[PDB]
């Protein structure tokens, strides 16, 4: 009873996020305060819509607007954040408490740069 | 981020397997090609066989049993 | 004297020191020298498959870094 | 696809049954049994309940059967009904069974009340005279 | 390279419960004002493998009217239990990593008793009978115990996870948090295993045997990695591996300690002593243990 | 409905038709009782993971505990028809008749 | 046993009834059937022998057997339908299981072997409860979901316990063996209208219970267990023998008395479905009952049986513990036919 | 039969245990809340016939979801078809269907 | 009085694990309904985020909501960092 | 797959190191020449069984504690306990532990 409408694949064309686990862990707290308009736009929009299909738009900004964000990192405060997110990578339960030193630089860094 | 990716991932699955079932099930009479079996029109999160129907059986192991068996 | 009971316990040690590090040391070799991903909960289960699929090479501990950004 | 391993799990519960339901020399039937057992808490450990299968294998095989053993001494199509989303940062099934003390009041009260009569009535039972 | 993990797990426990034997003569002769086996090698270190060669050597006494099946199944089941038991142990990274590692331990200890009670079944004599019941029973009721502290122990742990228990016991050990409980522990840990002073009681024979040594050391280990935590460093394991393998050599040397210097209880002092001084304490401390954190808003955090 | 309930189902049939079939030693009766028990408890469990029905988790185990107290009940029983008669053969227990 | 004990046993059985009664869950139900089997077996072996011992594995294994199924069934409901209130069944499968597991617990034929050697194994006291109080609980349960029971089952079932019942009681000598019969009959007389009309069963139920508490009581009171030493009985209690025979008359349907109540009107109601054949036929069995009934008031008080010597010692003393609610049970269970419209407070 | 001892009181005893949509701890949601919410909805205050006679698209999409009957049905009937024709030889797997695709996170 | 102290006094010789026993139980029984800080193990028990915080929509009319997590607005966790 | 993998291998050793032992000194030729039933140990197995089932009920303790509802929690667990501890009292009063 009824036909399921699906997009297209070309409207679930866009530019991944290529980076690790361990890599989005390092930066969450500040994706998360930076990144915070787009995602709570499109989280509202899930849990309101109720289906994948009605909110691809607010997709396609979230993945553009982490991928700005990671671009920042990368422009200003690129060795830093490497040097975090391999001591987060290294540990198998990837553990904020190990090394709070690189976690400091890092923070310094950004907050001198950015 | 990654629900938005989950999201993309289940439709991206749901397409091809909607394109492989228009190509197998051009010569069955009364087959209508993606019919949905509920009444409502409402969105009905697809269970692991509706992804991984069509698939390989090593990466439909993979799907269903590798956090089980993950030790 | 007493210290001969000391040769046969130092044996049970290096029989107790083989199965340990021997793990710790597979755990490495297997997993690109960095400590085994254990997956609890269901949540970082997905993160290494995730991982998994970014990598390319269908290894999870193959860590695509700030340079795969673009 | 492991050749249906649940469907071979539950074919070896069902021989099992098969074994044990002949009742021949109650120690062997007893045998049959925590083999039984032990194809079943692999079917419920196979299917994503660690905690119940853990609790079938600890009490059922390590006291209750023990417990009939004993007193026997003393005398003479699958995969495509899972899931699709994550559990969270949590297990479902250990919360749902943790819910026990703060949510089920009743159940607590009458199972430990039932538990009570049952340790009075062995004792009534089996005071003889 | 999963294999050679199982490998190197499995011949070093059986290495180990070799050289036990030797050591606990070592041990009890120096403690008596003589000498354990010194003759055989440079310092009785080729004692096991001529015990073991001579008990390979020796026909078996095979009753001939008994259930041979029972009779050479349990020998299987007590050793594959022995050698099972030691996968979940982290030391410091397990074997195997299973949420609830503690469950499958007590699991795997309510099924020990299925061996005793195979072979007492299947020995084909009344006495043997009896002091199979007698052994079941004594097993049983101290498992109980343990099950109880074990949980009580646990609960400030947060999860049945055994590589938590490193994490917990970071900054102070757990003997201090809970010395009772701890102690009751040893004592069932000490009754479970039938050793002095509970022990009331060729191949099959070292079967057994083994079986009964490996269940030693792994509750040795058990014990030391619940209640004597060892500060685990993430780039060089090997110091915790040193520490916590000196922790069970050290608790292995006191039980032969106390098996050296005690008289042995009767069956129905040790099941009184159980049953009217353990488990009224066991359910007291339980009931402390589960009050304290919620009084001291110190709940572990894990859920 | 997949295979794994009708195996179960099955299984539950088969260690009911045991109990009911009585050959001798009661003890095989209460082991097919437990042994239908043991496939309630694994039908249940698996029927309320399936559906992620969370608050019925508590069912399995409240069902085991009650099961395995009726379980120590019929042993009871069963001792001390032994110690009236010497063995526990079912054909002694027809005094009581219609 | 010790009376705290006793006493403790018997809030028990009452308390998992009133769970079975009160709950909307059916887990809790189950509960509540698992506690009053647990909490009943002691009753029955509160005189400890073997005869005692052989009744109380019997019912057992019986309501084992019964509270499995009962499991089962629910399992297989909740299969079909992810609901545990209880409501229409909502499988066809799930009923039939069910249906027998409620009658394995009330004892409706073909599942009613157990209820005779049951009741001639344990004392009177017991008898009495088991007849009494343990019927409450199943035929909640079925009253709660009388909209789901098949009707081909449910009739065929209560045909077949009335024909057994009434069959049965015609041999029977001791009067245990007699009233379990009475009480197999009753009940097929009483499940044979719960598609129809609920109130009507519950009635019935009240009039039965009334019946047979009164009948136990008598049976107490003049401490016989054999026709003969109920016939032993004219020479020391006569009123004892008189009002047992009106009782006994009352139980056996006929008019005006009490007994008369709940079979009319569960014809009529039978009647009102246009179901004709079934009544006439429930009638002409229930002319068995009669019979047995009538034999054993001929037996007790209509004549004098032979007495013996030693009876002239029991002239001397009275009967020392009396028990309350006798009189009245015998008057409700006797002369309250005019009072019939009263069903209509849905009792 | 039954008394309502819970409704008189406001008791609650075990009414939290009835259905999948009743306060989950942590709110985990059943695997057919919307389908039995809809279907509780429908037949609320409407009685057992007329519930069972005018609610009956919800209740068979409520089934539908529980045990999928219809979907088994379909996935099978599509495999054995592409069963045949692959055995035939009219039919070949993409790259996708290979594990020859390319992943995406 | 005297004789509770003297009860006391017989039981705490020969029957020590007894009294031990009892005096652990009521202790562990009566203290938490007098312990100050299970207000706190409960505040943080509900301090845990577990799911993810759904925002709500914005209507105008919601001061005590915060437009974003640095805002002051919302409940604060400074009371568990001074712990 | 690695549990069962474990499993495996420690039953195939075991069983193959046993079958070794028992059928090397086989090849060499050689000359090759009741009704007491106490109760007490039934009893003593009963009060097992019960106990563990109510330990099986104690069981979740770990994650029980946090609900946010922790003085619920706290009472039924106490009174899981203090049953326990009341059957062991009831057990011990009459004589249920003596030999
Ligand atoms: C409609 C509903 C109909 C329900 C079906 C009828 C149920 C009838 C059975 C009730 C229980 C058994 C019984 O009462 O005996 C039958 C009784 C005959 O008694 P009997 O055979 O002479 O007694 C011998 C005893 O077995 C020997 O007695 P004992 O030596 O064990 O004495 C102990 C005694 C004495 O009790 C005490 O000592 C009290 C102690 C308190 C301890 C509290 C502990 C709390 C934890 O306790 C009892 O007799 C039972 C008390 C039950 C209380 C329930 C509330 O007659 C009736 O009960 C008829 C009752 C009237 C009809 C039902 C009520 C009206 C409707
Ligand atoms: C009311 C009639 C009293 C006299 C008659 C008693 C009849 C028999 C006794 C059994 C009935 C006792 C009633 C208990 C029902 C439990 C529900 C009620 O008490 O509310 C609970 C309140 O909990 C109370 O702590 C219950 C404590 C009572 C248990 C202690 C003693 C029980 C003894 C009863 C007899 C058992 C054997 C004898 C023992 C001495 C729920 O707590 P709450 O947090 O709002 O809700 C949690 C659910 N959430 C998550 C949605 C919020
Ligand atoms: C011999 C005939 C039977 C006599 C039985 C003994 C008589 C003494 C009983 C004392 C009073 C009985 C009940 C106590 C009153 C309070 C309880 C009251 O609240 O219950 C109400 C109900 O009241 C009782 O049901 C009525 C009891 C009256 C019984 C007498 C009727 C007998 C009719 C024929 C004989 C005529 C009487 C002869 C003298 C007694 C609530 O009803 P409700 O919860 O909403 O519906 C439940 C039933 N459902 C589920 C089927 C819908
Ligand atoms: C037999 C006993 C074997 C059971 C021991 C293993 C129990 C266990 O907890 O392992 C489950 C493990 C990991 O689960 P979690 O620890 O919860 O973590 C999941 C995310 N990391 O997963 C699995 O076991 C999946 C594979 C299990 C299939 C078979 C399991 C064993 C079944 C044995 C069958 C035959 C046993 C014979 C009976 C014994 C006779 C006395
Ligand atoms: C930590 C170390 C643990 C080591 C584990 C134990 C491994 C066991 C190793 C076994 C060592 C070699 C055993 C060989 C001796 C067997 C017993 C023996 O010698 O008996 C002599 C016996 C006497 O025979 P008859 O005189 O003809 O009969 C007299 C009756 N009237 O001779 C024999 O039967 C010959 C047996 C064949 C031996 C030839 C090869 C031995 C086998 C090699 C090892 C294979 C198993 C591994
Ligand atoms: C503000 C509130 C504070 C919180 C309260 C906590 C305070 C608790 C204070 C008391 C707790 C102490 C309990 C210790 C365990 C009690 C066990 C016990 O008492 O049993 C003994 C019996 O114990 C034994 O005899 C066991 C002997 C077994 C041999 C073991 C030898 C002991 C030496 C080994 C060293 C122990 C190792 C401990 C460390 C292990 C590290 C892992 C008494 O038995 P009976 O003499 O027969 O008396 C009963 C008849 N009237
Ligand atoms: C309300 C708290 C409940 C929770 C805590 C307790 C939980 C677990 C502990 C209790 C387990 C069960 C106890 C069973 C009681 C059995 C009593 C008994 O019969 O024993 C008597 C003996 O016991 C007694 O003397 C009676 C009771 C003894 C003392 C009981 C408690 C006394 C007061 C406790 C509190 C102390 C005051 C508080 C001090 C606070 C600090 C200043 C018989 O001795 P036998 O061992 O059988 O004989 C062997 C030798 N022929």
């Amino acid at each position: 009873p009824g036909i399921v409408e699906l997009p297209t694949l070309e409207d679930l064309k866009v530019q991944e996020v290529k980076v690790s686990s361990s890599v989005l862990k390092a930066a969450a707290h500040h994706y998360g305060a930076q990144c915070d308009k787009p995602n709570k736009e499109f989280m509202l929009c899930r849990w309101e819509e109720k289906d994948p299909r009605r909110c691809l738009e607010e997709g396609k900004l979230v993945n553009q607007c982490a991928l700005d964000f990671f671009r920042q990192i990368k422009r200003h405060c690129a060795e830093p954040f490497t040097e975090y997110w391999t001591c987060i990578d290294y540990s198998g339960l990837q553990l904020f408490r190990h090394c709070r030193k690189q976690q400091a630089k890092f923070d310094e860094c950004v907050l001198d740069k950015l | 981020l990654f629900q938005a990716e989950k999201d993309r991932r289940v439709l991206q699955m749901l397409r091809e397997n909607l394109e492989e079932e228009a190509i197998i099930m051009k010569d069955v009479p009364d087959w209508k090609v993606g019919e949905s079996v509920f009444h409502t029109t409402r969105w009905v999160t697809p269970m692991m066989g509706e992804l991984y129907g069509l698939r390989t059986n090593e990466e439909i192991l993979s799907a269903t049993y590798g956090f089980i068996w993950y030790t | 004297m007493w210290f001969e009971i000391l040769p046969g316990i130092a044996v049970m040690a290096a029989c107790l020191f083989i199965p340990g590090m021997a793990t710790a040391h597979i755990h490495k070799f297997t997993n690109g020298g960095k400590e085994k991903r254990v997956a609890h909960f269901s949540y970082q289960w997905n993160l290494m498959e995730r991982d998994r699929r970014i990598s390319g090479v269908n290894r999870y501990h193959v860590t695509k870094g700030l340079e795969n950004i673009d | 696809m492991t050749m249906y391993i649940a469907f071979i799990l539950s074919t070896i519960f069902v021989i099992g049954f098969v074994g044990f339901s002949s009742k021949p020399s109650p120690i062997y039937g007893g045998l049959g049994l925590i083999v039984s057992g032990g194809v079943g808490c692999g079917i419920v450990l196979n299917f994503g309940g660690s905690f119940l299968g853990l609790m079938v294998f600890l009490i059922y095989l390590g006291g209750m059967l023990v417990v009939f053993g004993y007193t026997t001494a003393m005398a003479t199509g699958d995969w495509v009904i899972y899931d699709t989303g994550d559990s969270g940062f949590f297990s479902e099934e250990a919360m749902g069974i943790a819910a026990l003390y703060s949510y089920g009041t009743w159940l607590v009260i009458v199972t430990g009340w039932s538990l009570l009569i049952g340790v009075v009535v062995i004792m009534e039972i089996t005071r003889g005279n | 390279m999963f294999m050679i993990n199982i490998l190197s797990l499995i011949i070093p426990i059986l290495l180990a419960v070799a050289f036990l034997t030797l050591v606990e003569r070592k041990v009890l002769g120096y403690m008596q004002l003589r000498k354990g086996p010194n003759v055989v090698g440079p310092y009785g270190l080729l004692q096991p493998i001529a015990d073991a060669l001579k008990l390979f050597t020796k026909e078996p006494l095979r009753p001939a009217t008994s259930s041979i099946s029972m009779f050479i199944i349990a020998p299987i089941l007590a050793l594959s239990l022995a050698l099972t038991m030691w996968v979940p142990l982290p030391m410091p990274y397990p074997l195997i990593n299973m949420n609830l590692g503690v469950l499958f331990m007590l699991a795997m200890s309510s099924l020990a008793v299925y061996s005793i009670l195979w072979s007492g079944w299947a020995s084909n004599s009344k006495y043997a009978l009896i002091g199979a019941l007698r052994a079941v029973a004594q097993t049983i009721s101290y498992e109980v115990t343990l099950a109880i502290i074990l949980l009580s122990v646990l609960l400030m742990n947060g999860s049945y996870t055994l590589s938590t228990l490193i994490t917990t016991q970071e900054h102070i050990w757990m003997i201090f948090t809970s010395w009772p409980l701890a102690m009751m522990w040893f004592i069932s840990t000490l009754a479970e295993t039938n050793r002095a002073p509970f022990d009331l009681t060729a191949g099959p024979f070292a079967m057994f045997f083994m079986a009964e040594y490996a269940n030693i050391i792994m509750m040795n280990a058990f014990t030391a990695i619940l209640f004597l935590g060892a500060s685990h460093d993430p780039h060089t394991p090997e110091l915790y591996t040193i520490n916590f393998v000196l922790k069970t050599l050290a608790l292995t040397i006191t039980f032969l300690w106390i098996r050296a210097s005690y008289p042995r209880f009767r069956y129905d002092q040790l099941m009184h002593l159980l049953w009217k001084s353990f488990l009224p304490l066991t359910l007291a401390l339980c009931m402390w243990h589960i009050s304290l954190p919620i009084m001291t808003a110190s709940i572990p955090p894990q859920s | 409905m997949p295979l794994v309930y009708m195996n179960i189902i099955m299984a539950f049939a088969i260690a009911l038709a045991g109990l009911l079939m009585y050959r001798s030693h009661l003890m095989s009766s209460l082991l097919c009782l437990e042994g239908m028990m043991l496939s309630l408890f694994i039908m249940s469990t698996l029927i309320i993971l399936n559906t992620h029905f969370t608050l019925a988790n508590m069912m399995p185990i409240i069902l085991l505990v009650f099961a395995a107290c009726e379980a120590a009940l019929g042993l009871s029983l069963l001792v001390m028809v032994s110690n009236t008669y010497g063995t526990d053969y079912v054909q002694n227990l027809n005094l009581l008749q219609c | 046993m010790n009376p705290i004990i006793y006493t403790t046993l018997i809030m028990t059985v009452m308390s998992g009834t009133m769970l079975v009664m009160i709950s909307s869950h059916w887990l809790l139900i189950w509960i509540g059937f698992e506690m009053n089997l647990l909490a009943m077996i002691p009753v029955l072996m509160k005189n400890f022998n073997p005869r005692a011992t052989e009744a109380a594995t019997k019912y057992f294994l019986t309501q084992a057997t019964a509270s499995m199924m009962l499991m089962m069934a629910i399992i297989i409901n909740l299969l079909y339908s992810g609901q545990w209130t209880i409501t229409k069944m909502f499988n066809p499968v799930a009923m039939t299981m069910m249906t027998m597991a409620l009658a394995m617990k009330l004892g409706l034929s073909p599942f009613h072997f157990w209820v005779p050697e049951v009741t001639q194994g344990i004392s009177l006291q017991a008898g009495l409860l088991l007849l009494t109080w343990q019927k409450l609980a199943p035929l909640s349960v079925l009253c709660q979901i009388s909209q789901s029971i098949n009707p081909n089952l449910m009739l065929t079932m209560a045909m077949l316990s009335i024909l057994i019942g009434g069959w049965g009681g015609l041999n029977q000598t001791q009067l245990r063996k007699i009233m379990a019969y009475s009480s197999i009959a009753h009940m097929g007389w009483m499940t044979a209208v719960l598609p129809y009309n609920t109130t009507m069963t519950i009635l019935n139920l009240l009039i039965y219970i009334t019946m047979t508490l009164a009948m136990f009581m008598l049976l107490i009171h003049s401490s016989a267990t054999t026709t003969l030493s109920l016939s032993h009985t004219w020479n020391k209690m006569p009123v004892i023998t008189s009002l047992m025979m009106v009782t006994l008359l009352s139980m056996g349907g006929l008019p005006p008395l009490s007994g008369f109540m709940p079979k009319w009107m569960i014809i009529q109601e039978m009647t009102k479905n246009e179901s004709i054949i079934m009544p006439t036929l429930m009638a002409m069995t229930a002319l068995l009952n009669l019979y047995f009934y009538m034999r054993l008031a001929y037996s007790s008080s209509l004549t004098m049986f032979p007495s013996t010597n030693n009876m002239k010692m029991k002239w001397q003393f009275e009967h020392t513990k009396q028990m309350k609610l006798l009189p009245t049970m015998i008057v409700l269970s006797t002369l309250v036919l005019p009072m019939t419209p009263a069903l209509s407070s849905l009792n | 039969p039954f008394f309502d001892v819970q409704k008189r009181l406001g008791l609650d005893l075990d009414r939290w245990m009835t259905i999948q949509s009743a306060e989950q701890p942590h709110k985990i949601p059943g695997r057919c809340h919307a389908f039995e919410k809809e279907w509780i909805e429908c037949a609320h205050g409407i009685g057992g016939i007329r519930a069972e006679k005018e609610c009956k698209i919800e209740f068979d999409d409520f089934v539908e979801c529980l045990l999928r009957q219809k979907t088994m049905k379909r996935l099978s009937a599509i495999k054995r078809q592409r069963d045949k024709l692959i055995k035939e030889g009219k039919y070949t797997p993409p790259p996708h269907h290979l594990g020859k695709e390319d992943p995406r996170p | 009085a005297g004789r509770i102290a003297s009860f006391l006094k017989n039981a705490w010789a020969k029957e020590p694990v007894l009294v031990a026993s009892f005096a652990i139980g009521g202790l562990a029984i009566i203290l938490p309904s007098l312990s100050p800080y299970t207000n706190y193990a409960i505040r943080i028990n509900r301090a845990t985020p577990y799911n993810y915080p759904v925002p709500l929509r914005d209507d105008g009319n919601m001061p005590d909501v915060p437009s974003h997590p640095q805002d002051p607005q919302g409940p604060s966790l400074e009371w568990l960092k001074n712990l | 797959m690695n549990i069962m993998l474990t499993l495996l291998t420690n039953v195939t050793l075991a069983s193959l190191l046993v079958l070794i032992a028992f059928w090397l000194p086989q090849l060499n030729a050689y000359s090759e020449k009741r009704l007491p039933f106490s109760m007490k140990f039934f009893l003593v197995a009963i009060t097992f069984l019960l106990f563990d089932l109510e330990i099986a009920l104690l069981l979740p303790l770990p994650w029980a504690s946090q609900t946010n509802n922790l003085k619920t929690m706290l009472t039924m667990a106490l009174f899981l306990l203090i049953l326990l501890a009341a059957s062991l009292a009831y057990e011990w009063t009459q004589k249920g532990l003596e030999w």
